[PDB]
């Protein structure tokens, strides 16, 4: 009959709630320098420690389009790399003009880049010396408004002074743990066939999530994690078609890039106590930078998207276009091969359709045969707003090639068409926070509230 | 059990293993003052409880029986219905409501308690 | 009464809702480094009070008779004057000066009087 | 004696001024976030022990005997070779190896203990 | 102009080395080897605790 209220602490209790995160990498990068790189420089030594517990028995709900960690991981990203590009040039000199020799060619089929010559301080601030240095053609805008062919000028100098990216820092995805502080939680949602929203029907608790790499690329996701099962569609929504759709690939694909071009650095003095560095001749033969897609493999993947994305276009056939085209940044696969910011044209990969039956990897002409793209390179980059955008990526000599593997698809939606099947699916993209949303979809952040409540037949002595 | 493998579990089994989610309260070193507001915002939070708490004269830990009575219109439940089934995690979301009312009479009762350890000591 | 309504009324008055004071050692949000070196003001200050009162024993929250007698020659007054009339602002100023006898003798009779628990609990 | 004056002298001697040691948690004034990180360090570091000291049922400030015996394999030894002669600064050093099972036992005992204050309570 | 581009101190800013007192924080101490023929390692006979250097 007489009950008396008692109160307990260090309850198994919790909100899902905001917090800020902190930083955390393995212990082997800390072999490295100071600003080389920030995941050692500005990120706190962990252990990927306390490891994971399951939990028996939870009652849980999700949604990974409203999760507010990409949007923190968003602004730690941005406002890091402005710290990071503070401590270097920032140009300035180098909007004098071009005087760029005017090369014709049959159609080399191969770009020739353009052999520039200016004007740049000596030893003293008042003698000056010609100089030269060859720029990629899409940095360099001519500067007449009559047809002059002679006289050009960087790309910028209209918008920003770009700063140069010290060459002793550099772009290496390296891994990101992000750990929440005391008193709160990360339950991860443990369960194979989650997709996006609604229930979870297994959860974990962990204290720091595992290996988030900040790889940015527009249209394929390059070494990302791999799914458990089925190739999962995701979004957002499907009533509203332009809400980007995010494919998660169960097995990768190879692929490799590479420049063979054998470019070699120039270091142009540019007043006291810096210098800017250029590619100052090509030795070898020119010739043209790609990437390389093994073929049935890509031919076999596209095939097991479209028997996953038929069910949610039921009737219809899962059909395959470029991209709607536009701005060169938008529509080429764009991403860091080691330190060249590649532009790739996709054309070739996204030309098929599908009729619902899945086909085997024979017959074969020859397995070893591929896929290939053509990509150009800049050195003048403008990819995000409020960091002071325009960056100066330095030439680095030799070649380069970084073989990598793709994980994942990012898609768009043309609008419907005379009640019929063939409406078509683009590749798009350029939200980043689409790339790293693609990693986070199994974390949700909470809050321990350890004070509660209840019952029980005991009185106070007193 | 850990962090939270008692959540879930019975009120009964969740009743134990307290002290592991007391000890919980520690983490991190700093890079930018981000982290450094973490943590004086989770000890901040931290001694709110824990000066809370010892309001309502529950000094001794983290289990205190009070001379407050249960209403039985919060809950309409008999003592095996409340704790033999159900469990912490949910429990907290029904009685969400009425807290407000119990935390009132948490203080006031041990407020006005208080004086009377003076009374019966002051007869000598 | 709220955070100050006691102030200037009498001491028997200001006796009660001590607890409306003890729990209003929270505030703010920050911008700035200004801020964040209040709040940490703000803890360190709490748990100085926090820390020296729980020294005396007084961990019975808030009220706390001690051993220690109380040297006629400080007010040369009798309970009633004390008390009755007089409000507790005023009485600081009065007691200001003698503070520093009084905390050294409340921090040794606690420490003296602490190994007695042990000493009246070995004979089992 | 002072913050360390005590250090070096027995076990015995040592026993007494508790109390200035532990009053000798307060230092400082800022600048820069250097000296902040130093305030907010020593605060978290304070309440570890302060809220680590307090699970294990040691409410009652800074001596505080509990149920487990010594299991004399640790030491080997009387109670007058451990107190009478040596000093507590080589006796941490001594007893530092076994820290772990000595702290998961203070836990646990009064893990179960307080619950049996419940069962003692509710015959009324 | 070879290295980089030098800074002018300010005059209004001196140069003289005015004492520095070294304080631990709360938590922290500082012994003080108080022998006179410590010679730069080992044991030290005799020790003192300053809050200050
Ligand atoms: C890219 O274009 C730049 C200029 O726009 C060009 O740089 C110039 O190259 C020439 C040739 O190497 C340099 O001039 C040489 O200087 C040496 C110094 O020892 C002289 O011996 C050379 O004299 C011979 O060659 C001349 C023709 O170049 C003859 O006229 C002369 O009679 C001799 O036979 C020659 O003068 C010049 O200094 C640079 N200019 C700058 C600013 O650096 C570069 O070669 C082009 N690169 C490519 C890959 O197209
Ligand atoms: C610069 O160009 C040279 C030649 O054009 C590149 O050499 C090639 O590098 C690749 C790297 O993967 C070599 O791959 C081989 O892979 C097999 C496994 O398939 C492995 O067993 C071999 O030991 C080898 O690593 C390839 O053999 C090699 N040569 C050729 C002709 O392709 C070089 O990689 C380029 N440098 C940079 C920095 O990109």
């Amino acid at each position: 009959e007489n009950l008396w209220v008692t109160v307990y602490y260090g309850v198994p209790v919790w909100k899902e709630a905001k917090t800020t995160l902190f930083c955390a990498s393995d212990a082997r990068a800390y072999e490295k320098e100071v600003h080389n790189v920030w995941a050692t420089h500005a990120c706190v030594p962990t252990d990927p420690s306390p490891q994971e517990l399951v939990l028996g028995n939870v009652t849980e709900n999700f949604n990974m389009w409203k999760n507010d960690m990409v949007d923190q991981m968003h602004e730690d990203i941005i406002s890091l790399w402005d710290q990071s590009l503070k401590p270097c040039v920032k140009l300035t000199p180098l909007c004098v003009t071009l005087i760029c020799s005017n090369a014709t060619v049959k159609n080399g089929t191969v770009e020739e880049m353009k052999n520039c010559s200016f004007n740049t301080t000596t030893e003293i601030r008042d003698k000056e010396k010609k100089e030269y240095a060859l720029f990629y053609k899409p940095d360099i805008v001519p500067l007449s408004e009559t047809n002059n062919t002679s006289e050009y000028r960087l790309i910028n100098c209209n918008t920003s002074a770009c700063t140069q990216a010290c060459p002793k820092v550099t772009f290496e995805p390296i891994p990101i743990h992000y750990c929440a502080p005391a008193g709160y939680a990360i339950l991860k949602c443990n369960d194979e066939t989650f997709n996006g929203t609604g229930p979870c029907s297994n959860v974990s608790t962990v204290q720091c999530t595992h290996g988030i790499r900040p790889v940015v690329s527009t249209q394929l996701l390059l070494n990302g994690s791999l799914a458990e099962k089925e190739i999962v569609i995701r979004s957002e929504n499907l009533t509203n078609n332009a809400k980007i759709i995010i494919v998660h690939l169960h097995t990768p694909v190879e692929i490799v890039c590479t420049r063979p071009n054998n470019n070699t650095r120039k270091s142009v003095r540019i007043g006291p106590g810096q210098t800017f560095y250029a590619t100052g001749d090509i030795i070898g033969d020119i010739k043209q930078a790609h990437c390389n897609i093994s073929e049935e493999k890509w031919n076999d993947t596209l095939q097991k998207v479209g028997i996953e994305l038929q069910k949610h276009f039921p009737n219809k056939t899962i059909k395959y276009n470029q991209s709607a085209g536009g701005d060169m940044e938008i529509t080429t696969h764009s991403f860091n091969c080691g330190g060249e910011f590649f532009y790739c044209n996709t054309s070739n990969l996204f030309n098929g359709t599908y009729n619902g039956t899945y086909i085997s990897t024979n017959s074969s002409a020859n397995s070893t045969s591929t896929i290939t793209l053509q990509c150009r390179i800049k050195q003048i980059i403008n990819m995000w707003q409020g960091v002071g955008r325009c960056m100066y990526a330095p030439p680095i000599a030799g070649n380069i090639t970084c073989r990598s593997n793709i994980t994942g698809l990012l898609l768009t939606r043309d609008g419907g068409t005379n009640s019929n099947e063939t409406e078509t699916f683009r590749p798009a993209g350029g939200d980043m926070r689409d790339n790293w949303r693609s990693e986070l979809y199994k974390y949700k952040v909470v809050k321990i509230e350890p004070l509660g409540v209840a019952p029980t037949r005991c009185k106070r002595r007193v | 059990l850990g962090f939270l493998g008692a959540a879930g579990s019975t009120m009964g089994a969740a009743s134990m293993t307290l002290t592991v989610q007391a000890r919980n309260l520690l983490s991190g070193t700093v890079w930018g003052i981000k982290q450094l507001q973490a943590r004086v915002l989770a000890v901040e939070r931290y001694l709110r409880d824990q000066q809370l708490l010892g309001i309502w004269g529950c000094s001794g830990k983290l289990i205190c029986c009070t001379n407050v009575p249960w209403n039985s219109s919060w809950s309409n439940r008999n003592l095996s219905e409340i704790w033999d089934n159900m469990t912490w995690l949910q429990w907290d979301k029904e009685i969400s409501n009425y807290t407000q009312i119990i935390y009132g009479l948490l203080e006031e009762s041990q407020n006005q308690q208080e004086k009377n350890e003076q009374d019966l000591l002051a007869l000598d």
